[PDB]
């Protein structure tokens, strides 16, 4: 699975899973947290295969 | 030997400089480098070193 890591001197913390659309949004913009705002994004083409 | 400047080739890394010894003691990882790939700290297991 995808997500975010932290490393802090040898030490991980702080993992949030990409199992999402908008936390995949989130991990696109690999930022804790976001400012509000205008952001382009692409159309949900995730129907079938 | 140590804190001398010598010729040195460690897995398959070499050059020339001064070994020296830290405290900083880390969980994960024997060896280390720079973000320009220059191999700075590495660690050794055994001894705790
Ligand atoms: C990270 O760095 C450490 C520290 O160097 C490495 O581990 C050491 O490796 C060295 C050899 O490369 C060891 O040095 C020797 O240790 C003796 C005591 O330790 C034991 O090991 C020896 C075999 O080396 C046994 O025979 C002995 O009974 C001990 O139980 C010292 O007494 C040695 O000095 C003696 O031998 C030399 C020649 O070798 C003579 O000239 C001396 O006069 C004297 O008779 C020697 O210093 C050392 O023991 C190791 N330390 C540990 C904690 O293991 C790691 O390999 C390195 N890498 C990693 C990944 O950790
Ligand atoms: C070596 O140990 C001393 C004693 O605590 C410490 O102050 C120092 O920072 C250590 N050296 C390192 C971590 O490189």
């Amino acid at each position: 699975v995808d997500a975010l890591i932290e490393v802090q001197g040898t030490a991980i913390q702080r993992i949030l899973y990409c199992d999402d659309p908008v936390s995949q949004l989130k991990c696109s913009q690999v930022a804790f947290d976001l400012d509000d705002g205008f952001y382009p994004f692409s159309s949900r083409n995730l129907l079938s295969h | 030997t140590l804190d001398v400047c010598t010729k040195y080739t460690i897995y398959g890394f070499k050059g020339e400089g001064i070994i020296t010894l830290t405290n900083s003691s880390f969980l994960a990882g024997v060896y280390y480098t720079s973000d320009s790939g220059q191999l700075l700290a590495f660690k050794n297991v055994t001894s705790g070193a």
